[PDB]
RNA sequence: CUCGAUGUCGGCUCGUCGCAUCCUGGGGCUGGAGCAGGUCCCAAGGGUUGGGCUGUUCGCCCAUUAAAGCGGCACGCGAGCUGGGUUUAGAACGUCGUGAGACAGUUCGGUCUCUAUCCGCCGCGCGCGUCAGAAACUUGAGGAAACCUGUCCCUAGUACGAGAGGACCGGGACGGACGAACCUCUGGUGCACCAGUUGUCCCGCCAGGGGCACCGCUGGAUAGCCACGUUCGGUCAGGAUAACCGCUGAAAGCAUCUAAGCGGGAAACCUUCUCCAAGAUCAGGUUUCUCACCCACUUGGUGGGAUAAGGCCCCCCGCAGAACACGGGUUCAAUAGGUCAGACCUGGAAGCUCAGUAAUGGGUGUAGGGAACUGGUGCUAACCGGCCGAAAACUU
RNA sequence: AAAUUCCUUGUCGGGUAAGUUCCGACCUGCACGAAUGGCGUAACGACUUCUCAACUGUCUCAACCAUAGACUCGGCGAAA
RNA sequence: CAGGUGGUCAGGUAGAGCAUACCAAGGCGUACGAGAUAACUAUGGUUAAGGAACUCGGCAAAAUGCCCCCGUAACUUCGGG
């Protein structure tokens, strides 16, 4: 099947705000005497200091 | 252990002998005709044993007149009577269900 | 008249009866339950009475549901459900904190069971309503499993509301009517339901004396 | 162990045996091996069990790991060290770390490796 | 046992194999057991007998190779399907039975031909 | 109307509606003794079989059935399928034509394209609303689904009938088709299970094993999913009625079911049974919890900030599942894995030893191996944590 | 009664439980016919047509498993 | 760019074989990946009882299949079949 009409600008925007990233929260880390923000799921790797914070 | 053990242990059966698939046995059944009650028996080979305690059935094969027939029975039935073991088989599996198609010689277990 | 019981589903099984038929039975452990509540038609509106049932550490349940077992005297239970009563109370037969234990059923009588049924996703036609589809040879062209016409032509230009097509199945809420009874064990408050009974092994099941018995 | 729900790693599941006798024989040459989670995650009963034939330790033991493994250094090491250091642990004898994904594919990664 | 499967039969009335036709008992019936009433047709006969090729004939099956359930919870299965051919009244064509039958018969009402079977099973 | 294209018969799949009713349900009349029927009236809830022949629709036949209804929807349905027929190009027969060719004459052959934008429909979420923020349990306006039917026995060989034959009304038993749930049984499946086995390559070799050959093949097979399996269901009773049958009774001293008035009366209709449902914007009810601050200001039903109750994200999982959602757990922990023990599947491991020339066999030993089911165990991972989140009044 | 026969599923026989197709005939040849050959014919045919044995998921009537897509995440990124 | 392109060489075990299976010498893993038990489509696999009832039509699938030894019909153009 093929549009059959171009879609308005409101439709075709409604549609396109939808398409977005989702936003990770991030926690503490004291690794090396310096604080840094990792994802809270990368705590452990953090403080092994198996993360490059680069 | 199950979960149901409790639920089933007052039904099961004692009396009942250890056979093994191979074995010939003689299965004592009740019947009913009318309202006489008499006892029939069925002579066969055990091929099957399928485990689960109170839910355990085994099967026992025969050839009657030219015609093979099989039989399937709860283990703990109270239908059955009594069962005697006839002859101890020497098989190497555990369903004998290539007996299906064997007849005479050829379906015949060894003695040990 | 009504009676009810909360309960879980341990799973199937089979006994053998008087006659020496074989009986498959499902054993529901229709546990301890607690009132906890009393719906009265002046206050409410309609008669019905709640069930707790369920042990719980009471460290899992929130204030205002500790709050709510509180003013009952009675300790957190894990599932909270409503037996429906006819529209009238009589105003009596049941005390807040008063306990129901298996035995307010019999051998020999009829109950209904409902539960939750068991999950089956996202389903097919075939599987979901029980469609036929198309043929396996003789030229089908991947069609086998595939629903075919939806409705009719330019009249009318639509699909029927209601018409059946593939969505998700199973999770429903599920009655079964005139179940029997086979034994009520009170030791281990246990009833032996003979048939099958809606939902997984372990999920929550209201068990109500039979109304058409 | 529990059989694999769902399609199983690296295509057909031949190839699942390969990868997990390799990714064992690699843990346990290395003592600590990075790989994507789900293969780790794959790995941790699998690698366990070969470490508990290990803890038993007789010639049966020892031909039953050799079924999997192919290298026999390899099993040599495991049968000389990585048994005898476990043997006062009952079970957990690896660990699995969640590690920041790699560029290309965004792969979630993870470390697995011995206790100690 | 369903429409166009072919039957041995269990009884000396000259045919050897009939073909089911339908099941009696009811509007699309599909399968049919120990017990149950066929109409068929005669596909072999032995030569010079009372029944001929082409017969449309009623039939009672009398063994199965599916295993029934019985109500005590046991199953009886044989080798081969085998029915009897019958009278209008439930009795058979022949004079006697070869093989076992089953014990559903004695439910049916088949008292004659359960009393000719050389077993009864 | 459509020629800058509205795909043409039959079958399949999925249906939906009408009633001019085929069955089941209710009636009047009968040239209705009974059983059976004929005809007309009411009735659309459900049901309405499988084959042979033909491309067929249609029709005929076979075997059943309570019955094998008639029609509409682009002669419903090809962006759902088919392509046998018709209706392209090849070829032949008959007939017509001097011929090229023609033929509602026949016969063999002959490409069925498209990633769904909108409405529609089936499911599932996110947001906001429901005058504070939340958690639990609920009522039911209003809908959806379902609705079939046989045989046998007692009444009773009674009523009826010369005989033949043979009931109504009531009461039981057993079925067929259909549907829902479930996995105890039976059966199917089984791609990390067990065993045997062929060819080849490898592990130095023997022994023991492994890779590859459709999972190499063969024999079994717990769990899950399933039907060929197991249970249950379509009920009892009310209400208003259809045709029809009345009671009382005038106009019209009689009569009349009707004009006043009151009854009986069916699978149709409404309650009753099952499921959905308060976005039912008239946004419902019963409860329980928090029940609290700070700053700026144009002093505002103002903007921010930080909290409570409570969530969410993250983490460990699930028989929950396309994502999402749902359910469980997070050390005060048995949630997943490991480990120990069972249940169960397979079927007697390796090594050693004895017997045999050997192939092989016996003992050690209900052995060894093993997934899903059950229970113990605090060994591994469930962390040393982030984001949201509470109130102008006023009138009677 | 045909690769020819409209009427037509002619009629009779066989085969099937049931056969507008098939085989053998009849002759009433709409409209057969002798080198645009007539009538036969062993062997041969990815030809057309009818029947049988065996076999089977073609079907009664479906169920389950694995892989490639579909689905989710990251990258690139069209079309009518 | 899953198509097309003439010639030469061409090992082992099994095998009649340059078929087929597994290997040597020698090459290669080839250019989006990672996950996840949805429907559905494709490509393979298994299936109780029945066995063409499917359909225009046994289409597709299943089946047969090798070496050796017996034995083998109508009809025939005497070769065949
Ligand atoms: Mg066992
Ligand atoms: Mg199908
Ligand atoms: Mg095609
Ligand atoms: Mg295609
Ligand atoms: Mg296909
Ligand atoms: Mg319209
Ligand atoms: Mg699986
Ligand atoms: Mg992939
Ligand atoms: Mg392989
Ligand atoms: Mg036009
Ligand atoms: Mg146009
Ligand atoms: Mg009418
Ligand atoms: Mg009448
Ligand atoms: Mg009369
Ligand atoms: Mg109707
Ligand atoms: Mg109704
Ligand atoms: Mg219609
Ligand atoms: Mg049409
Ligand atoms: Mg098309
Ligand atoms: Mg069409
Ligand atoms: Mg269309
Ligand atoms: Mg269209
Ligand atoms: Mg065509
Ligand atoms: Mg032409
Ligand atoms: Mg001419
Ligand atoms: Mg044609
Ligand atoms: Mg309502
Ligand atoms: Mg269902
Ligand atoms: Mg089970
Ligand atoms: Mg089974
Ligand atoms: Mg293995
Ligand atoms: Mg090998
Ligand atoms: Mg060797
Ligand atoms: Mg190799
Ligand atoms: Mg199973
Ligand atoms: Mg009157
Ligand atoms: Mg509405
Ligand atoms: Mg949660
Ligand atoms: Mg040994
Ligand atoms: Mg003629
Ligand atoms: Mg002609
Ligand atoms: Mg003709
Ligand atoms: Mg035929
Ligand atoms: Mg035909
Ligand atoms: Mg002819
Ligand atoms: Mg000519
Ligand atoms: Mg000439
Ligand atoms: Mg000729
Ligand atoms: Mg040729
Ligand atoms: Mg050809
Ligand atoms: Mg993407
Ligand atoms: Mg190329
Ligand atoms: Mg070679
Ligand atoms: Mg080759
Ligand atoms: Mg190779
Ligand atoms: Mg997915
Ligand atoms: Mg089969
Ligand atoms: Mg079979
Ligand atoms: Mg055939
Ligand atoms: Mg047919
Ligand atoms: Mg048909
Ligand atoms: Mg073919
Ligand atoms: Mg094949």
């Amino acid at each position: 099947a093929v549009p059959k009409r171009r879609k308005s600008r409101s439709n075709t925007r409604s549609r396109r705000s939808q398409w977005k990233a989702a936003k990770t929260e991030l926690v503490g880390v004291t690794v090396a005497g310096h604080a840094h923000k990792v994802p809270r799921r990368l705590l452990k790797a953090a403080r092994l200091g198996l993360i490059d914070f680069d | 252990m199950n979960r149901l053990d409790f639920v089933d242990k007052p039904s099961l059966r004692d009396d009942i002998p250890a056979f093994n698939p191979g074995d010939t046995i003689n299965v004592h059944v009740k019947v009913i005709e009318g309202a006489k009650e008499r006892l029939q028996v069925f002579k066969g080979v055990v091929i099957r044993r399928q485990g689960g305690g109170i839910r355990e059935t085994f099967t026992v094969r025969k050839e009657s007149y030219g015609v093979g027939v099989e039989r399937t029975f709860p283990v703990h039935s109270p239908n059955i009577d009594h069962i005697e073991v006839v002859t101890r088989g020497d098989v190497r599996r555990a369903k004998l269900y290539y007996l299906r198609e064997l007849r005479g010689k050829k379906a015949k277990i060894k003695e040990k | 008249a009504r009676k009810g019981i909360l309960g879980t589903k341990l799973g199937m099984t089979q006994v053998f009866d008087e006659s020496n038929r074989v009986v498959p039975v499902t054993v529901v452990k229709a546990g301890p339950n607690v009132v906890t509540r009393i719906r009265t038609p002046e206050r409410d509106g309609y008669s019905a009475v709640q069930l707790a049932y369920g042990e719980i550490s009471p460290r899992k349940v929130n204030k205002p549901l500790t709050g709510q077992y509180t003013a009952a005297g009675v300790n957190p239970r894990r599932y909270l459900a409503e037996l429906r009563l006819d529209d009238s109370d009589a105003a009596t037969e049941y005390q807040v904190g008063q306990e129901l234990t298996a035995e307010i059923f019999a051998d020999g009588s009829y109950v209904d069971v409902t539960g939750t049924s068991k999950g089956k996703g996202f389903a097919g036609t075939m599987k979901r309503h029980g469609f036929r589809g198309q043929g396996a040879s003789h030229g089908a062209q991947a069609v086998h499993r595939r629903p075919g016409s939806i409705g009719g032509c330019a009249t009318p230009a639509r699909v029927f509301k209601g018409t059946r097509m593939a969505g998700r199945m199973g999770n429903d809420r599920v009655t079964v009517l005139n179940l029997l009874v086979h034994k009520v064990d009170a030791e281990n408050g246990v009833l032996l339901i003979k048939g099958a009974v809606p939902g997984r092994t372990g999920g929550l099941v209201m068990v109500r004396s039979a109304i058409k018995r | 162990p529990k059989p694999t729900k769902g399609p199983r790693l690296g295509g057909s599941s031949s190839h699942q045996k390969a990868i997990l006798a390799n990714l064992a024989t690699s843990l346990f040459e290395h003592g600590r091996i990075t790989t994507t989670e789900p293969k780790a995650r794959a790995l941790r009963p699998y690698a366990e069990k070969l470490i508990t034939h290990a803890k038993k330790g007789a010639l049966h033991n020892r031909r039953e790991v050799l079924k999997k493994l192919r290298d026999k250094d390899v099993v040599h090491t495991l049968f000389a060290e990585i048994g005898p250091f476990f043997a006062d642990r009952d079970g957990g004898y690896t660990r699995i770390i969640k590690i920041e994904a790699r560029k290309g594919d965004n792969a979630p990664m993870a470390v697995i490796e011995l206790v100690r | 046992i369903q429409q166009e499967s072919r039957l041995k039969v269990a009884d000396n009335t000259g045919a050897k194999e009939i073909l089911c036709i339908r099941v009696l008992g009811g509007s699309s019936r599909r399968y049919a057991g120990i017990g149950d009433v066929i109409v068929a047709t005669v596909k072999d006969a032995i030569p010079g007998g009372n029944v001929k090729r082409g017969d449309v004939v009623k039939a009672v099956v009398v063994r199965t190779v599916k295993e029934r359930r019985r109500p005590d919870g046991s199953y009886i299965k044989f080798d081969e399907n085998a029915a009897v051919i019958i009278k209008p009244d439930n009795d058979p064509r022949g004079t006697r039975i070869f093989g076992p039958v089953g014990r559903e018969l004695r439910e049916k009402r088949f008292m004659k031909i359960i009393s000719l079977a050389p077993e009864v099973l």
